[PDB]
């Protein structure tokens, strides 16, 4: 097994500013696919043990 | 003939009552369905 990691879309891209999150919702599902891919790694890391 | 016919009859009763044994093949449909449904929602967002 490897080290299980998780990446937040809000805290990494935006500095908790109101102008960053308004243009982030126009980009949509770009970090939704990247969040659920790392979730699907962390399920399979427990299945390897 | 009592042991082999009763053991194969429990396989037929398990697949009819419980569909969870085929759920590994149901994910192969579900990994293809969630990939196509996310890809067709890219046109609604304005990309900046």
């Amino acid at each position: 097994s490897m080290t299980k990691t998780s990446v937040d879309c809000t805290m990494y891209i935006c500095g908790d500013s109101t102008e960053c999150s308004n243009l982030l919702l126009q980009y949509g599902s770009f970090c939704t696919q990247l969040k659920r891919a790392l979730t699907g790694i962390a399920v399979e890391q427990d299945k390897n043990t | 003939a009592n042991q082999f016919n009763s053991a194969i009859g429990k396989i037929q009763d398990s697949l009819s009552s419980t569909a969870s044994a085929l759920g590994k093949l149901q994910d192969v449909v579900n990994h293809n369905a969630q990939a196509l449904n996310t890809l067709v929602k890219q046109l609604s967002s304005k990309f900046g």
